[PDB]
Formats: C-alpha cells, structure tokens, sequence
C-alpha cells in the first residue's frame, strides 16, 4: 500500500 | 521543535512503523514556510544513504542500533534551513513526504 508516515521530532 | 542560531547544530529522530524501518528507504523532507515540500535525505534498511543536492555534506544520517528510529544530523545550519521537517517511506511522490507529523526547525540570524 501507500505512503507510511514516521514521526519526527528532536532527538 | 528546535530551535538555533545560524551556525548550530541540531539532531532530529524518525519512529517510523517497525515493518517499514526493517524493509523500506525511509526519507526526510522539509517544507519552508510559503515552499513546497522537498526530498532532503533517504537511508535504507543496510544505512547506504543519499541526500539532495541542497544537503552539501551538512545533515548525515543514521539508524538506531536496536530501535525504529532514524536520525538526521543537521551541522552548520542557515537561517534558510528554516522549516518543518518530516519523515516517510513508500511515498508515491515528493509532496507526500510532508503529509506526516513534522518539527518545527528554526534557525536564527547571527
């Protein structure tokens, strides 16, 4: 299937 | 998000789905305000990675070693690195990669 989002933030 | 002045340095983490980490090129985008969003790095599941012209050697990136994250290692930055930045994988064009959830990057003058 389509796109998979990750999530982001400041490490 | 992060925030620094022209010249710092900031480090950024992707969880992204754990069956998408093991199998899939994970790529980080950004979008600057007004811009359209825009490829900026990719790293694969073997960490063989690319990165736009833009980039010039200045954002490095990396997989943990036990955990779904990617991490994007921004040095050197400019006020014009001033965006949301974001991260997918299996996008079926550029601006899907910013649809996510981003952070906020902002980068002040000196």
């Amino acid at each position: 299937e389509g796109v998979v989002h990750g999530v982001a933030t400041v490490a | 998000g992060g925030s620094v002045q022209a010249g710092g340095s900031l480090r950024l983490s992707c969880t992204i789905s754990d069956a998408i980490f093991s199998r899939y090129a994970v790529g980080w985008f950004r979008q600057a305000p007004g811009k359209e969003c825009e490829l900026v790095s990719t790293i694969t599941p073997d960490s063989t990675t690319t990165h736009s012209d833009f980039v010039k050697g200045r954002f490095t990136l990396s997989r943990d070693n036990a955990k779904n994250t990617v991490y994007l290692q921004m040095h050197s930055l400019k006020p014009d690195d001033t965006a949301v930045y974001y991260c997918a994988s299996r996008w079926r064009s550029v601006s899907e990669g910013c649809g996510g959830q981003g952070t906020q990057v902002t980068v002040s003058s000196a």
